[PDB]
């Protein structure tokens, strides 16, 4: 709903740059060019071949040159329509047929899912993106110490809220108790820095004693 | 100005320019395009980030030395060791060149901004809100992308420092 | 002897009257609510402290908009952010937005024959 | 209005439009040339007695005068008066480094075969003017005397 | 966007071996990418299966 209120600017610059080349080499018909006239029938109403041929000469010069002035511009600004194009068919096949791991590619936040829509001359891609909202602070720590050894988050990140410790996945704050399925062990944990000491829990431990 | 480069003061030599027509306004209005877009392409590289994000005075990055690419606090122009070293390294006819819109300093101030949030937050400045997290952790999960598991970071953090460091 | 471009800084004529001359290069003593910006002197601009966003561009940092009378000011790249950074702190999201962001892309120009 | 005229448009959107380019005009007009008091003129190279033949011009460098050439240009003895790379009517704003004077005498048609790049008796084998003379030719009858 | 605002997961487009981190800097008329990266060392032989 709030794409009715919201770049066209970045498009419409094609429709009125075109509009504008092709109104310039118009206008450049009146140009004179140092002939007597701008309009060729007046200058083959007035003279005769032999002094007509140099006023045409200047009007063919100047309209030829108009022309190729036109058409290096046209030549230039249709790589830049290509350049756009080749970003617009790799945004559909990525953003649209795909999910982009590739930051602010498909806007901005973590891209979800990107939808096609045409506009007159170009696309519009309508990209839907997950941005996290609503930060807390929480203390952090790289490694739990648990009988000696060094127990490293297996996906995610530790989290204390003063009292208790907890796993957490990076983007998004659901507490989940530290044990050795949500963690794994590497090498004793004097060698590691910035440590914390927390009891890991063992499913194993409580199943087996309630055997 | 192409009639001062054309002519200069010359009201006979002026006028017949105006027998070619709009040739004349065609290049201070493609020159004009041209200008526009060079504010337009240093807004799109820099401007990436909404926010002014600073530097603690604290540089506790784990032992990483950022020193060389943040900031001198000692100059006015609040340019980098690494960027002031690179800014050393690398009339009346009509022509003028135009200012850039973003000053140099302007630029410093975003590629601070740039990378103080790298170092203090990671990619989430970019991603959104500006989620700190310690340095040390930040590389332990680039470490978990390139399919390293991440103790290979924190047992070797003096090394990696280190290697850093000298690399800089 | 001194010559520039005289460049009209205005508003939508929708929206005023008022417009405000940029000659580019020329320092103010030479042009003859005056002010002298590194881009050139700048006429008929009241020059504000207050840091905006850019409306309208200018150069060397000076941008120029309308509040009614047109005013000049040295752009604002954005509000300043000490992230709280400590060797033991990490900041997690509890919630999300989805927001739909569009991207407008260029993929044709006209054909033309001539 | 130099915005709405150099847009074409009665209408003119937000924005920072190059509308014109201005120059502090000149003030006042300066005029200087060397102090030189001397005016010794053509006249010997006009009125000489007899002149030289064709093949054998004589040549008189004019220097270190003033010299109007306006008082020539109204003589209307100068049947032909065609100029190169100078006009006439600009004459005495200029001044030059040296004005050689070449004269001698030649048949009434034939004066036409003089100019710069023609070619013919004259300019073949007499005197012949370089193609980017800068000048004038002047001519005149002189059945009454020679 | 890819190298300093992320980690690119795309083989050289943020400098020789896997992609850490990037730091800008800014040069005249111009951005200078400091593309950190881990490049592996000291390769061994290993029976594999
Ligand atoms: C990380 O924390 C800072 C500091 O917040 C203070 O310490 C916390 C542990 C808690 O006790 C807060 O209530 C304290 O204010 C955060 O900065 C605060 O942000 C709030 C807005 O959310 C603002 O009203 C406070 O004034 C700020 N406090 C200070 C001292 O500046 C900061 O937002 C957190 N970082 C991130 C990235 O979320
Ligand atoms: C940290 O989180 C834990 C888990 O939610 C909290 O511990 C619980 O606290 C309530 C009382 O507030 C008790 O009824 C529960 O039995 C506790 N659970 C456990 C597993 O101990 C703890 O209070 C939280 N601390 C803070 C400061 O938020
Ligand atoms: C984390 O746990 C370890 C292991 O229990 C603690 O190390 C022991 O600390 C006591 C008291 O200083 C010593 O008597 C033991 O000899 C230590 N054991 C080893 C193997 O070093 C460590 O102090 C704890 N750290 C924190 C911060 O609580
Ligand atoms: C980061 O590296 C810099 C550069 O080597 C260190 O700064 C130098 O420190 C020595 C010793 O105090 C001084 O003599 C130099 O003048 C310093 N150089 C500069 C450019 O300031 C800095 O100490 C290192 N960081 C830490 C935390 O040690
Ligand atoms: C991995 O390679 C590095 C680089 O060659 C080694 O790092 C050096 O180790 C020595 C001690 O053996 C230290 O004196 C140096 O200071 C280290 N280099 C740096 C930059 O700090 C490292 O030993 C090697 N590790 C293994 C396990 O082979
Ligand atoms: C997550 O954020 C959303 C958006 O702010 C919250 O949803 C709103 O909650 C309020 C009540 O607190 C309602 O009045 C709004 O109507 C809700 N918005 C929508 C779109 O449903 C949501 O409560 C937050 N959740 C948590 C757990 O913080
Ligand atoms: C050659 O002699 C004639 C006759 O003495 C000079 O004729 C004068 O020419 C000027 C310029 O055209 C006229 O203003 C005078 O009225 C003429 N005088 C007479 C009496 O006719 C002529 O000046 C001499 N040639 C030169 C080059 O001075
Ligand atoms: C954090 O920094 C303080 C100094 O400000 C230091 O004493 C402490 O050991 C550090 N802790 C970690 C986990 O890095
Ligand atoms: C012109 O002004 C009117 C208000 O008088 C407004 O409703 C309209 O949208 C404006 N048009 C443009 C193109 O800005
Ligand atoms: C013009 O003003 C600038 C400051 O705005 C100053 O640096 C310069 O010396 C002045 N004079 C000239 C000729 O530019
Ligand atoms: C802008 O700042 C200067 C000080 O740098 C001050 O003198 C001036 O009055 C300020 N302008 C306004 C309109 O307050």
């Amino acid at each position: 709903g709030k794409i009715q209120d919201s770049a066209l600017g970045k498009l419409q610059n094609v429709v009125n740059q075109n509009a504008q080349a092709l109104n310039t080499l118009v206008k450049q018909l009146s140009s004179n060019f140092g002939a007597i006239s701008s309009v060729l029938n007046d200058i083959l109403s007035r003279l005769d071949k032999v002094e007509a041929e140099v006023q045409i000469d200047r009007l063919i010069t100047g309209r030829l040159q108009s022309l190729q002035t036109y058409v290096t511009q046209q030549l230039i600004r249709a790589a830049e329509i290509r350049a756009s194009a080749n970003l617009a068919a790799t945004k559909m096949s990525e953003c649209v047929l795909g999910q982009s791991k590739r930051v602010d590619f498909c806007g901005k936040g973590y891209h979800l899912m990107s939808f096609p829509q045409s506009a007159p001359h170009g696309v519009v891609f309508l990209h839907v993106t997950y941005v996290p909202a609503q930060e807390k602070n929480f203390t952090t720590a790289p490694a739990i110490c648990h009988d000696g050894k060094a127990h490293f988050p297996r996906e995610g990140v530790f989290v204390s809220n003063g009292t208790h410790w907890f796993v957490t996945q990076r983007n998004f704050y659901e507490p989940q108790i530290i044990t050795t399925d949500n963690t794994f062990v590497s090498g004793n944990c004097d060698v590691v820095i910035g440590i914390v000491n927390n009891t890991v829990y063992d499913p194993l431990q409580p199943e087996l004693d309630s055997f | 100005d192409c009639t001062m480069y054309i002519c200069g003061d010359s009201t006979e030599c002026s006028n017949l320019l105006l027998q070619y027509g709009s040739f004349c306004t065609q290049l201070n209005r493609a020159l004009t395009g041209i200008a526009v877009e060079q504010d337009k392409n240093t807004q799109e590289v820099f401007a990436q980030v909404k926010q002014i994000y600073k530097t603690p005075p604290i540089k506790d990055f784990g032992g990483f030395n950022f020193s060389q690419i943040l900031p001198d606090p000692s100059k006015p122009s609040k340019r980098s060791f690494i960027e002031d070293l690179l800014f050393n390294k690398v009339k009346f006819n009509g022509l003028t060149v135009l200012p850039p819109l973003l000053t140099d300093e302007m630029i410093a101030q975003y590629t601070s901004a740039l990378l103080a949030g790298t170092i203090t937050s990671g990619w989430t400045f970019g991603a959104g809100a500006a989620l700190q997290i310690p340095f040390a952790m930040q590389m332990a999960y680039r470490f978990n992308g390139i399919g390293v598991t991440q103790n290979v970071l924190y047992e070797n953090q003096k090394l990696i420092a280190n290697q850093f460091n000298s690399a800089i | 002897c001194s010559f520039g471009g005289v460049s009209v800084i205005t508003p939508g004529t929708n929206t005023s009257n008022q417009v405000a001359v940029l000659y580019q290069g020329v320092n103010c003593t030479e042009v003859p609510n005056v002010f002298q910006t590194r881009a050139g002197c700048l006429i008929g601009a009241e020059h504000v402290n207050n840091s905006y966003e850019c409306d309208i561009p200018i150069g060397a940092g000076i941008c120029a908009s309308y509040q009614q009378s047109i005013i000049a000011y040295t752009m604002s790249l954005g509000a300043e952010n000490s992230v709280a950074y400590s060797n033991n702190s990490i900041a997690i999201p509890t919630n999300f937005t989805i927001s739909v962001t569009t991207e407008i892309l260029p993929v044709s120009m006209t054909k033309t024959s001539v | 209005s130099e915005t709405k005229c150099t847009l074409k448009s009665f209408t003119v959107e937000k924005g920072i439009y190059q509308t014109s380019n201005f120059r502090v005009q000149p003030t006042e007009s300066i005029v200087r040339f060397p102090n030189i008091t001397n005016l010794c003129p053509f006249g010997e190279v006009f009125n000489a007695t007899r002149f030289a033949s064709v093949y054998a011009w004589n040549r008189k460098r004019i220097s270190n005068c003033v010299a109007d050439y306006s008082v020539l240009y109204n003589s209307a003895s100068f049947s032909t008066f065609k100029c190169y790379g100078v006009s006439p009517t600009k004459l005495n704003d200029l001044c030059f480094t040296n004005v050689y004077a070449d004269s001698f005498v030649i048949r009434g048609d034939e004066v036409r075969q003089i100019a710069p790049g023609q070619t013919g008796k004259i300019a073949d084998y007499n005197y012949k003017l370089p193609d980017d003379f800068t000048g004038c030719v002047i001519a005149w009858n002189s059945n009454n005397l020679d």
